[PDB]
RNA sequence: GGUAGUAGUUUGUACAGUUUGAGGGUCUAUGAUACAACCCGGUACAGGAGAUAACUGUACAGGCCACUG
């Protein structure tokens, strides 16, 4: 009678549960594993089931999180070195105001298309105008343009004047991409009519927040080292990224980054938000609340805010239990907007019909994520020369 | 060779029993209050 | 444009159970004994459930080649 908690405090310490009462899913079975989710019956699979590689797989990892959370707290002095390092980083590899005029002065190639087409449809976009990247997130110009003309025959022509002249070097259009596009490297997109409404925010950020850029910066580096950034041959979207920052500083305990909407709302139903709809900034106020800086302002090392994501993306919360969205600081269920459950759920504010991200599917990308994640929060933490830092 | 981890009992191997689990007993003193290494008369 | 389904042939993971090759004692021992059976044993255990590869069908995530209500 007694014995018999012996008998299973062995799996216990492999965290084993026998249920409380029987689930009506699985009625026979009576036991349940807190790693692997699984039901069994009987003490004897339960045994089975810890002879599993994926148990055992899955014991070691919960092993290291444990282990990392038990990392001492830094010093102030590693806190300081590391803060200096990561802006060092950001500075050095990070488009300053100099590289953006430089592209700007884009105006002499809409100068030049402007002769053969009367109507020119050019505006900067990209990691350019947000100063989030170097030439990595939709490099150089991509453009948008109304629907009221029509799309082909816009790429065609402008690109036959690229493709004309000799004077450039390889010049080709891909029409695979979800718009059709022009390389010369330049970006022929026209119908555009949310990119432009989202690369708005991100360069009104830009400096309302200064911290903002350059941490940014350091995820965008991390993932180029990691070569997560890429969203082609999966990974993750390269410029959300930069909203997945936007998530952890607007989840922080101390916000750094006030609300898009819910900070000033109406009849708010927090049930939908569909209905509600965003337009373009206004002098780097809130975004459109009809149907973006703290009342006080907020500055920290840079080391203790890339040791704050670290925790909050790699030992806080489970990645797959909630999407990453910056309508509302109130997480929300992935089944609520019944998005699947295999790839990350990442969702931009002006467009909530379609998950951003949907390149991490396979399971061994996410995996490698995870687990760069944790390397990355072990080499952080941890004490070394430069604050541990690249 | 070795006693049967579940029962106690050189018949059979865990693997191979299929009773239910029981109160362990010690070989010693074969009393299931305590274990073999806690044997008071030992 | 949105939900759902759709023959094989393909995708990466995990997988009831079925079969090779590698696995763990070996030292703790007198003696037997044509191809006519059996073996003395000081020097052993702890609370501990014990292996890798080719088949066999399978819940998952999107497609090959695109289609249907
Ligand atoms: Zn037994
Ligand atoms: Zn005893």
């Amino acid at each position: 009678r007694l014995g018999l908690k012996q008998a299973e405090e062995r799996l216990e310490r492999d965290h084993i549960f026998r249920l409380e009462k029987r689930s009506p899913e699985y009625t026979n079975c009576r036991y349940l594993c807190k790693l692997c989710l699984i039901h069994i019956e009987n003490i004897q699979g339960a045994h089975k089931h810890i002879k599993e590689k994926r148990h055992k797989k899955n014991i070691l990892e919960k092993q290291e999180e444990s282990e990392l959370r038990s990392l001492p707290p830094p010093s102030p002095a590693h806190l300081a070195a590391l803060s200096v390092a990561v802006i060092e980083l950001a500075k050095e590899h990070g488009i300053t105001d100099d590289d953006l005029r430089v592209r700007q002065e884009v105006e002499e190639m809409s100068k030049v298309i402007t002769t053969f087409l009367p109507e020119c449809s050019l505006r900067l976009y990209g990691s350019s105008l947000t100063r989030f990247a170097l030439k990595s997130s939709d490099v150089n110009i991509d453009i948008k343009f109304p629907p009221k003309m029509n799309h082909p025959d816009l790429l065609i022509k402008v690109l036959g004047i690229l493709k004309k002249n000799v004077l450039y070097v390889d010049v080709e259009s891909d029409f695979h991409a979800k718009v059709p596009v022009v390389v010369c490297l330049c970006r022929v997109s026209a119908g555009n009519d949310m990119a432009c409404l989202t690369t708005d925010l991100l360069t009104a950020l830009g400096k309302i927040e200064p911290v903002f850029i350059p941490l940014v910066l350091a995820f965008r580096y991390w993932a180029k080292l990691c070569y997560i950034d890429s969203q082609t041959d999966g990974g993750i979207p390269s410029y959300c990224f930069a909203l997945m920052v936007m998530f952890f500083l607007q989840q922080r305990k101390p916000p750094l980054l006030p609300c898009l909407l819910g900070s000033w709302i109406e009849g708010f139903d927090p049930k939908r938000m569909d209905d509600f709809q965003l337009k373009g900034i206004v002098e780097e106020k809130f975004v459109k609340w009809e149907c973006l800086a703290l009342e006080t302002p907020n500055r920290v090392s840079l080391g203790q805010l890339w040791l704050e994501l670290l925790k909050f993306y790699t030992l806080d919360f489970a990645l797959e239990e909630y999407v990453i969205c910056v309508r509302i600081q109130d997480i929300l269920t992935r089944e609520n907007k019944n998005w699947p459950k295999r790839r990350i759920a990442i969702e931009d504010p002006f467009s909530v019909k379609r998950n951003v991200a949907r390149s991490l599917n396979s399971q061994l990308v996410y995996e490698y994520v995870v687990e760069r994640f944790r390397a990355a929060y072990r080499y952080f933490a941890c004490p070394q020369t430069k604050g541990g830092n690249k | 060779g070795d006693r049967c981890y579940n029962c106690g009992g050189l018949d059979h191997h865990a693997k191979e029993c299929k009773l239910p689990p029981q109160p362990k007993k010690c070989h010693f003193c074969q009393s299931i209050s305590h274990m073999v290494a806690s044997c008071p008369l030992k």
